[PDB]
C-alpha cells in the first residue's frame, strides 16, 4: 500500500504523522526511521523529502525517496517560512528566470516525480503551478 | 354546470396521427460524417509512416508508469512506446496511407513501432516479457504471424 | 549562503543544496542550448493560445470537462 | 487453480472472446487472486487449457463459447 | 466534442441576497396574469399556474430559502411581487394576491437551470397556488408547444367560434370574462394544456 | 445458434429456422412494422408468440429479435396473457430439480393484466358513482385495431 508523506529528513520519528499511520497497518517504527534515518545522512537535514513508503501485507518496508521538494525549495528561496493565509494573491518572494531554470536542470534525475521528461515545459509548469500553489509570483525579471 | 361541461368536452383539442411510428418508419436519410479525434490523426499517422515494421502485442494489465519505463527501455532499443486511445486506432485506415491493415489493429494490444530492421532489439523486447502475447510483425508494413515475423527476420 | 543580487544573478546558487553539492557558477546563456531559454514562462496555457490541433489543447480541454462535471456534482 | 494456459493463433482468424477472455485472466487483480496460479500464453481453433493440482483439467475453446461461459464455468472450479 | 458554454458575459449585482419582506402593509387573483409576464433580468424564474395568496411566511421561505442556497458569486434574486397587503381575519395574517401566469421570483447569474431547478420546484410545492419553475428556453417552448397545439388541432368547432356566434344561447349561461379567457382560465386556476 | 456439449467440452453451432422470404412489407425498421401487424395480433395469437419466447416460457432479448421496444412491450404482455390462461401447455416453467406440482385446481382465467397472487379482494364495491372500476386488458394494446362500435372497455 502506497503510501506518501512529506516529511523531513532531519526528524526521523515525527510520531502521529507517521508511526502510528504507518502503525496502523501494522510495521515496526523503529525500523521504519532507521531506513529514513539512512536516508538523512545522504541528504541535507531539514529539508522535506517525497517518500512513496509502500506497505505490502508481508509487513515489509519498500522505502524509496527522492530529490527535496521543490515548492519548500520555493518558499525557502522566496525567504518564506510561513505563507499568507489565502497565498491565491498574496504574494512575499519573486523568482527569476535563471534561479527557475537552475533547480530544474537538477530536478531531471529522479525515476520518480515523472522526471525524465526530454522537454524542460514540463518541468518548469510544475514548479510554476507550485508558486501558484505558495505564496509565491515568478515574474520573469524584477 | 352540466350543460357547460357538454361544451368544454366537444372542443376538447384532436391530435393528428402519424401515418408510421419513428421506430416503425421506412429507412430515412441520415446526415453526412463528420471528423471531429482529428488531432489524433496526425499522431498515428506520424508514428507508422515513420516505422515501417511494426510489432503488435496484446497489452496485458500494464501500469502506465511501467508504459513510460519500457518506453525508456525501447530507446535502448532504438524504439518508441507511442500509443493513443483506440478507438480512434480503427479509422486511422479509413484516413492513412494504407486502408488494410484494419485486421491487425483488433482490440487494445501494445504496438512496438521501429524503423529499422534491428531484429535483434526487437527479439529482446519479446524476451521482456513472456507471457505478454505477441500477435506477430509487419515487417515493412506486410501482414504476417508471429512465427513467420522470425523467419522473415532471420 | 548567498545574498547578494549580483551573485544571484550571476552564480546558480538554487541549483545544489546539500553539503555534497558546493554552489556551481553560472555559464553564459549562449553556452546552455537554446530550448532551455525558451521554455514556456508565460501564464497556463488557454484554449486560446493552444493550438486545436495539439495534445496539450485537447487534454486542457478534458481537464476542463471534468471541472464543469465536477461543478455539477459539487451541488449534486 | 495452479496453472492455467490460453492458447490461440492471432495471425489467422481470432476469435475476440477466447483473446478478452485473456485480458481477465491476465489482469494485476485477477492474477493477484489466484496467486497460485502460474499464467502462461501461447501465441501462434484457440484452445484454453486449465490445469489443477487434484487433476481436473478444464479445456474451453472459444470458437463457439463466449468469455462469459469460460469466466462462468472458470469461477465456480476457482472456489472448488 | 464542443465548446463549453460560458456565463462572463453575466454580472451579478452586490445585493445578491433577497430584501426582507413585511408582516403587514375583489377579484386579484380571479383573472389572467397582466404584469411580471416577461423575464427581466435573470435567465430562471418561477411562474404561477394558479391563482394563490402569499402571506408573509411564504415569502420568507422563499427569501430565507433563496438566500441560504444561492451563491453570491454566481447568482442573484430579486422580487417580482409586491409585499403582502390582504387581511386574512381570525387579522391573523395579511397576504399578496397573485393571478395566473404570475413571475413571483426571478433568478440570474451564471447558473444553469438544472442547478435551480431542485430549490424552485420545493419553494414551487410549498406556495399556496399550483406553480412551475420557469427558465426563459423553457418558457418559450411552453408558448411554442402552445402554438402548434393550437395551430394543428382538428376539431370543427372550437370555443371561440361558438362563444363569439352565440349559438345555442350559450353567453347566456356564461360570464363576461369567459370570452377573454376562451376556456384556458376556469375560476383562479389556469389550464395549461386547454388550447 | 450454439449448443454446448460437455472437463472436456464442445460448442456446436447449430442451423437456426430462417424466416420465411418475401415479408409483405420489405425494409420495415422491425419485423411487425415488416410484416403489417402493427395492430392485428393479440395473446390469442400464439402461433406468432411463440416464435419469440424461451422454451420454458422465458422471454428472449430484444436485442436478438431485433423488433423496435413498443411491439417488445406488447409481445410480452400478450404472452404473459397466454401463460397466466394457461395457453402454452408446452412452454411452462422448469420445475428446478424434483419440484411438483401443488396439485390444487387451477382457475381458468383470460384477459389478465396482473397476477392473481398479488391481487386483492374488493369488499367495499360503493355505489352508482363511487363504483370500484376493474381492469380488463392492457394499456399496451389500445391502439389495436376495433371492429366494434364503440371503444372496448377496459375497467369492468
Ligand atoms: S412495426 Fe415498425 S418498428 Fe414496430
Amino acid at each position: 500500500g502506497v503510501i506518501r508523506s512529506i516529511v523531513r529528513a532531519g526528524q526521523a520519528i515525527p510520531g502521529p504523522p507517521l508511526g502510528p499511520i504507518l502503525g496502523q497497518r501494522g510495521v515496526s517504527i523503529n525500523q521504519f526511521c532507521k531506513e529514513f534515518n539512512e536516508k538523512t545522512k545522504d541528504i541535507k537535514e531539514g529539508i522535506p523529502l517525497p517518500t512513496k513508503i509502500f506497505i505490502k501485507p508481508d509487513r515489509t518496508f519498500e522505502l524509496k525517496i527522492g530529490q527535496p521538494t521543490v515548492s519548500y525549495f520555493l518558499k525557502a528561496a522566496a525567504g518564506i517560512e510561513k505563507g499568507a493565509r489565502h497565498t491565491g494573491k498574496e504574494v512575499a518572494g519573486l523568482v527569476s528566470l535563471k534561479h527557475v531554470y537552475e533547480i530544474a536542470c537538477v530536478k531531471a534525475k529522479d525515476d520518480a516525480f515523472a522526471m525524465q521528461d526530454v522537454p524542460l515545459s514540463s518541468v518548469v509548469r510544475s514548479i510554476i503551478g507550485s508558486a501558484r500553489s505558495l505564496g509565491i509570483r515568478v515574474v520573469k525579471d524584477l | 354546470h352540466f350543460q357547460r361541461q357538454k361544451l368544454m368536452a366537444i372542443t376538447e383539442y384532436i391530435p393528428p396521427k402519424p401515418a408510421i411510428n419513428p421506430r416503425c418508419l421506412p429507412p430515412p436519410p441520415k446526415p453526412p460524417k463528420e471528423e471531429s479525434v482529428r488531432l489524433l490523426r496526425q499522431d498515428i499517422v506520424a508514428v507508422f509512416r515513420d516505422n515501417r515494421m511494426i510489432a503488435v502485442c496484446q497489452n496485458v494489465a500494464l501500469s502506465a508508469e511501467d508504459k513510460l519505463l519500457l518506453r525508456h527501455q525501447l530507446r535502448k532499443h532504438k524504439i518508441f512506446i507511442k500509443v493513443f486511445p483506440s478507438q480512434v486506432l480503427k479509422p486511422f485506415l479509413e484516413n492513412s496511407k494504407y486502408r488494410n491493415l484494419l485486421p491487425l489493429f483488433v482490440g487494445h494490444n501494445l504496438l512496438l513501432v521501429s524503423e529499422e530492421p534491428k531484429v535483434k532489439e526487437m527479439v529482446r523486447v519479446l524476451k521482456s516479457v513472456p507471457f505478454l502475447p505477441l500477435l506477430g510483425g509487419c515487417v515493412d508494413d506486410t501482414i504476417l504471424s508471429r512465427q513467420g515475423l522470425v523467419d522473415y527476420a532471420k | 549562503v548567498c545574498t547578494d543580487p549580483t551573485q544571484l544573478t550571476t552564480h546558480a546558487m538554487g541549483v545544489n543544496i546539500y553539503k555534497e553539492g558546493q554552489d556551481v557558477a553560472l555559464k553564459a546563456d549562449s553556452e546552455y542550448p537554446t530550448w532551455l531559454f525558451q521554455v514556456n514562462l508565460g501564464p497556463p496555457k488557454k484554449l486560446e493560445e493552444l493550438e486545436p490541433e495539439s495534445r496539450e489543447y485537447w487534454r486542457l480541454l478534458r481537464k476542463q470537462n471534468i471541472w464543469r462535471h465536477n461543478r455539477l456534482s459539487k451541488n449534486k | 487453480v495452479k496453472l492455467v494456459r490460453v492458447q490461440f493463433c492471432p495471425f489467422e482468424k481470432n476469435v475476440e472472446s477466447t483473446r478478452t477472455f485473456l485480458q481477465t485472466v491476465s489482469s494485476e487483480k485477477v492474477r493477484a487472486t489466484n496467486l497460485n496460479c502460474s499464467v502462461i500464453a501461447d501465441v501462434r481453433e484457440p484452445c484454453v487449457d486449465v490445469l489443477f493440482g487434484d487433476g481436473y483439467r478444464l479445456i474451453m475453446r472459444g470458437a463457439h463459447l463466449t468469455t462469459q461461459e469460460m469466466l462462468s464455468a472458470l469461477a465456480s472450479h476457482i472456489r472448488d | 466534442l464542443l465548446p463549453v458554454p460560458t456565463f462572463e458575459n453575466v454580472s451579478i449585482p452586490e445585493r445578491s441576497k433577497l430584501k426582507f419582506v413585511e408582516r403587514v402593509p375583489l377579484k386579484d387573483i380571479r383573472g389572467p396574469s397582466t404584469e411580471a409576464t416577461d423575464f427581466t433580468e435573470g435567465n430562471f424564474a418561477i411562474l404561477a399556474l394558479g391563482g394563490g395568496y402569499l402571506h408573509w411566511g411564504h415569502f420568507e421561505m422563499m427569501r430565507l430559502t433563496i438566500n441560504r442556497f444561492m451563491d453570491p458569486k454566481n447568482m442573484f434574486a430579486i422580487w417580482r411581487v409586491p409585499a403582502p397587503f390582504k387581511p386574512i381575519t381570525r387579522i391573523d395574517h395579511y397576504v399578496t394576491p397573485v393571478k395566473t401566469g404570475c413571475l413571483v421570483v426571478e433568478m440570474g447569474g451564471r447558473c444553469e437551470f438544472e442547478e435551480v431547478k431542485g430549490i424552485l420546484n420545493q419553494v414551487a410545492h410549498k406556495l399556496p397556488f399550483p406553480a412551475k419553475a420557469v427558465s426563459r428556453k423553457t418558457l418559450e417552448r411552453m408558448h411554442q408547444n402552445q402554438r402548434e397545439r393550437e395551430l394543428n388541432n382538428q376539431n370543427p368547432w372550437t370555443f371561440e367560434h361558438i362563444a363569439t356566434a352565440n349559438m345555442f344561447g350559450i353567453r347566456k349561461f356564461l360570464s363576461p370574462y369567459d370570452l377573454t379567457q376562451k376556456g384556458r382560465y376556469w375560476g383562479k386556476f389556469y389550464m395549461p394544456k386547454r388550447v | 445458434l450454439r449448443e454446448v456439449v460437455k472437463t472436456v467440452i464442445e460448442g456446436r453451432i447449430t442451423e437456426t429456422p430462417k424466416a420465411t422470404p418475401d415479408p409483405p412489407n420489405p425494409s420495415g425498421q422491425c419485423p411487425i412494422c415488416r410484416w403489417n401487424l402493427k395492430h392485428k395480433y393479440t395473446y390469442e395469437d400464439v402461433l406468432l408468440l411463440s416464435q419469440f419466447i424461451r422454451p420454458y416460457g422465458g422471454m428472449l432479448p430484444r436485442r436478438v429479435t431485433g423488433l423496435c421496444r413498443e411491439e417488445h412491450r406488447k409481445i410480452e404482455e400478450c404472452v404473459k396473457m397466454a401463460h397466466r390462461a394457461g395457453l402454452l401447455p408446452n412452454h411452462r416453467p422448469q420445475l428446478p430439480e424434483g419440484c411438483l406440482p401443488k396439485d390444487k385446481p387451477k382457475l381458468n382465467r383470460y384477459l389478465t393484466r396482473w397476477a392473481p397472487k398479488s391481487v386483492k379482494p374488493i369488499y367495499k364495491k360503493g355505489h352508482r358513482w363511487n363504483k370500484v372500476g376493474m381492469a380488463v386488458g392492457s394499456p399496451l394494446l389500445k391502439d389495436n385495431v376495433c371492429y366494434s362500435r364503440r371503444p372496448l372497455k377496459m375497467m369492468h
